[PDB]
């Protein structure tokens, strides 16, 4: 109703930072992001795994099939996979070694819900190692693969241009 | 050391002389005798950065101090953030 | 088979280093 | 006082934290072990980088008939 | 937060003080009186007032909980004072303590000034090899 919210510099006290202003928490933002690990952890991270893999996998394709070494490809190898079916692989582990950042080993397997979440104290870490695994696991899945709906489809394109 | 700068002098008086320097330095602890009787070199010194405003300003008569600590926490240099 | 010795620059130049610079995250942790 | 609207439905208000979706597609567990050896996880990742990366860089420089550089 | 709404130092917004490692280490807070209401300078860049409660701001380090005085003693008032807070607890008793004012006498407590020798000739370099069973280790 008022000025803009109850009028505030955080979710409360003014001495954390982020003065949230809009592009921070305008009910118009916040909610395009919550399906996903923005707040609060859904299902495990098993399987947000492939829709971020997948999603930033058929990425870097016209990034490296249509801006690629030597260009425009007439190898029916690229518009498509290529090598880039790389770069998912050389991250798909720059990942796992930084799931060594995070040990803490677990097995409970709450993505299954139960009494209204919170997960609490959820900042700060809260997720295990054996949590980080089935997420840059769903990774390579999402990845590699990720690649090829990129290369099998056709590409009936649109393009000119000035 | 773990900080070990020496600013020390003889008259050890604080009076027009030297106080700055964020916490580090809770003195005054009179020694049985040197004239307006508070001495030494400092206090429980795990607590705060590196300064060197330490002397700038009331004698070390010798060195001054600076950086020489190595051994090095992270409140000990503002950023571990 | 026919011209064919290009494997000692990314086993080296190339995979040696991957080995590194993950295994020696070991600075980091291990 | 017409222009004291009672706020014309107060909403309750703050939606919530609360509820303004369910959740996530079914499509899960149509992936239950579908893709283990990431879902085997259990001691790897060296494996995958002999075995991968002597697969994007075997063959992947070698080459019957040059193209050259 | 709100539903416990507690203050006492007034400022608004700002992208200066706490940010996330003062949760998952250490926290630092500093407290003060004052007569009537009047606007401060502030560490991290902003500035607002005061009146009274606690008057207890809490900020990311203590070189930074202390500056006010380095003003906030050009400004009327004895008495202000910082602690040190946890995410649990106690040790380390930052402004509490006894007595207070860097620069009076009840005890010793640390300090000393000297080393082995003193200032005296050290052209007398680094001696022993540094080997367990001789006095340098302080
Ligand atoms: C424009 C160029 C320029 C050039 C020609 C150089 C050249 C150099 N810099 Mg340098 N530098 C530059 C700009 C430049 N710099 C700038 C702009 C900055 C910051 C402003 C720096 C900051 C800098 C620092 C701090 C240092 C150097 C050093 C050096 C020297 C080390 C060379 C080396 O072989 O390390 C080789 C480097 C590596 C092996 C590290 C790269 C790691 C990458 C490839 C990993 C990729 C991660 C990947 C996503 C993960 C995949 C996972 C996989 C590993 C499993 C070299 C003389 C160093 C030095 O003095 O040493 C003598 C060091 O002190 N530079
Ligand atoms: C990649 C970029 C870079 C980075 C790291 C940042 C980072 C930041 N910006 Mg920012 N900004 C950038 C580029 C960047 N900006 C550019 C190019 C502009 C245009 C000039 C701005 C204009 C801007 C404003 C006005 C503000 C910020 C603010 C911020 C801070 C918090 C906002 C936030 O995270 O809301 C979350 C943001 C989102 C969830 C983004 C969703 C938008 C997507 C969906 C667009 C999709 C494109 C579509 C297909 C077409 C944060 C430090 C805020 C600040 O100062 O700190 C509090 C402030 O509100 N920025
Ligand atoms: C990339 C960074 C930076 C960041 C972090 C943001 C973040 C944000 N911008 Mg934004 N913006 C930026 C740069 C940035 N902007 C720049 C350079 C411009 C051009 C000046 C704008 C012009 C702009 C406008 C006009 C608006 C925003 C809005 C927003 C907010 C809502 C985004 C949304 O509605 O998703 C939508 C995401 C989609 C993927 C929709 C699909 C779009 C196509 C493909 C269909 C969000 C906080 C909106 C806002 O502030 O609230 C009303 C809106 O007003 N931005
Ligand atoms: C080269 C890339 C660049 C581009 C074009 C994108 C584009 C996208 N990312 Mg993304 N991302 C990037 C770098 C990029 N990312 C990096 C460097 C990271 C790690 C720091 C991420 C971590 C990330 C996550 C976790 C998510 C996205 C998601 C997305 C999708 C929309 C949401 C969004 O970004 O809101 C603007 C803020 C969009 C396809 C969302 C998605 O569903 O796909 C995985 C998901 O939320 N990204
Ligand atoms: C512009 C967007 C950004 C991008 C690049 C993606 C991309 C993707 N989403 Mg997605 N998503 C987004 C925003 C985004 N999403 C948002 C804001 C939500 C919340 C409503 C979702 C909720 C969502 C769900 C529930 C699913 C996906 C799925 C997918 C993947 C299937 C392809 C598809 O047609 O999506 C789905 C269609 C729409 C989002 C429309 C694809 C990787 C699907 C998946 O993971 O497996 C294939 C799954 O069905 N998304
Ligand atoms: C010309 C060639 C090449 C080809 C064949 C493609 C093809 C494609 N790109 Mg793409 N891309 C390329 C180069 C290429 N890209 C380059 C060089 C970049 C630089 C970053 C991108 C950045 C990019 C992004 C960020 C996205 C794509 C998307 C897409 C796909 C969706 C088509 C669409 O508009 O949604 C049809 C949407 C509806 C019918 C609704 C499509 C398969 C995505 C996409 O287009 O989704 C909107 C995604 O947005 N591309
Ligand atoms: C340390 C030494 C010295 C130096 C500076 C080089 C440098 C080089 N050698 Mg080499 N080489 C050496 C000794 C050396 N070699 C010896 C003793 C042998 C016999 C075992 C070889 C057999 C050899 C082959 C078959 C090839 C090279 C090639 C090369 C080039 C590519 C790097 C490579 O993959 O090597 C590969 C190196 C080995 C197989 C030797 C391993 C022996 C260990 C003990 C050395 C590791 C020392 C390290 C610095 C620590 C590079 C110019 C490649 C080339 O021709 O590209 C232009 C080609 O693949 N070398
Ligand atoms: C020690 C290393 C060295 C080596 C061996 C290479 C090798 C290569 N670089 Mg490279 N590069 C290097 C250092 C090196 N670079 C450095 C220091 C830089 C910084 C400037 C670059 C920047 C760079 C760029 C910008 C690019 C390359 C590219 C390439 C590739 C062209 C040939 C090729 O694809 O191999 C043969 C093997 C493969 C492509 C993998 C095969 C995948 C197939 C066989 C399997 C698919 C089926 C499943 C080649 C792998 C280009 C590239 O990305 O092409 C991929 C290009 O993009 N490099
Ligand atoms: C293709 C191929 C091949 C090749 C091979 C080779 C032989 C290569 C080489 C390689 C090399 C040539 C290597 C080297 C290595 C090393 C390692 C693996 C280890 C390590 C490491 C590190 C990195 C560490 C370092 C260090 C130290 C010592 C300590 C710390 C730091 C420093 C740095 C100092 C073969 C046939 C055989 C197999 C199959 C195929
Ligand atoms: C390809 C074979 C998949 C079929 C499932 C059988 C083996 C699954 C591999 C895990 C090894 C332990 O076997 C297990 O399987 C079931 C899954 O259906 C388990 O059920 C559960 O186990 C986990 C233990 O924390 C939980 O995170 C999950 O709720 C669920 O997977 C039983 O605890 C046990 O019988
Ligand atoms: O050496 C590179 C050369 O060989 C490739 C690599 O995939 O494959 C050949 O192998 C098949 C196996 O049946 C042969 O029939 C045919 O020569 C190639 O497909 C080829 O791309 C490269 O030209
Ligand atoms: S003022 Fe400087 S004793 Fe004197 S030099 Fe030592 S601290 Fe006090
Ligand atoms: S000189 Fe050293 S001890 Fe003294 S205040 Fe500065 S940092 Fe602290």
């Amino acid at each position: 109703k008022p000025t803009y919210q109850v009028i505030q510099p955080l979710n409360g006290d003014p001495f954390i930072g982020g003065l949230e202003t809009p592009v921070t928490s305008s009910p118009l933002i916040a909610w395009y992001l919550s399906n996903l690990p923005a707040y609060r952890t859904a299902v495990n991270p098993l399987l947000r795994g492939v829709e971020v893999g997948l999603a930033h996998g058929f990425l870097l394709v016209g990034p490296f099939v249509k801006a690629g070494p030597l260009r425009n490809t007439e190898y029916a190898g690229a518009a498509g996979s290529l090598a880039a079916a790389g770069l998912v692989v050389i991250l798909s582990m720059c990942l796992t070694m930084y799931g060594i950042a995070s040990f803490k080993e677990g097995e409970p397997s709450i993505a299954p819900a139960l009494t209204l979440t919170g997960r609490k104290k959820q900042p700060d870490q809260l997720q295990s190692a054996d949590g980080w695994a089935k997420f840059t696991g769903g990774f390579f899945f999402g990845g590699v693969s990720g690649v090829t709906w990129a290369c099998f489809l056709m590409y009936v394109l649109d393009l000119p241009y000035y | 050391m773990s900080h070990s700068v020496k600013i020390y002098d003889t008259c050890i008086g604080c009076t027009q002389c030297v106080r700055a320097c964020p916490t580090d330095v809770l003195e005054m602890i009179p020694w049985g005798g040197c004239k307006a009787k508070q001495i030494a070199s400092a206090p429980r010194t795990e607590d705060c950065v590196g300064c060197k405003r330490c002397e700038s300003a009331c004698p070390t008569d010798f060195l001054s101090v600076r950086v020489y600590l190595w051994h090095e926490t992270t409140r000990s240099m503002g950023l571990a953030y | 088979m026919i011209n064919l010795p290009s494997l000692f620059v990314p086993l080296v130049g190339l995979l040696f280093p991957a080995v590194a610079m993950a295994s020696l995250f070991l600075h980091v942790e291990k | 006082d017409l222009e004291d609207i009672a706020n014309t439905t107060g909403q309750w208000d703050v939606y919530g934290s609360d509820a303004p979706s369910p959740y996530n597609s079914l499509q899960s567990k149509f992936f239950e072990t579908f893709a283990a050896p990431f879902t085997k996880r259990g001691l790897l990742l060296k494996f995958l980088i002999l075995g991968g990366g002597s697969l994007l860089t075997y063959v992947s420089a070698n080459a019957p008939q040059d193209v050259l550089p | 937060e709100l539903d416990p709404n507690t203050p006492s130092p007034i400022f608004a917004g700002s992208t200066g003080g706490l940010l996330r490692k003062a949760q998952v280490e250490e926290f630092y807070v500093i407290t003060w009186e004052s007569p009537k209401e009047q606007i401060f300078e502030m560490p991290t860049g902003g500035a607002a007032i005061m009146r009274e409660g606690p008057n207890l701001l809490k900020l990311a380090r203590k070189e930074q909980c202390l500056a006010l005085g380095t003003r906030l003693r050009s400004k009327y008032k004895i008495k202000y004072q910082f602690y040190r807070v946890f995410p649990s607890g106690e040790v380390q008793y930052l402004h509490p303590k006894d007595g207070v004012y860097p620069e009076k006498v009840n005890p010793g407590r640390q300090g000393v000034g000297l080393n082995m020798r003193s200032i005296g000739k050290n052209v007398s370099p680094i001696e022993v090899k540094f080997t367990g069973k001789q006095p340098y280790d302080l």
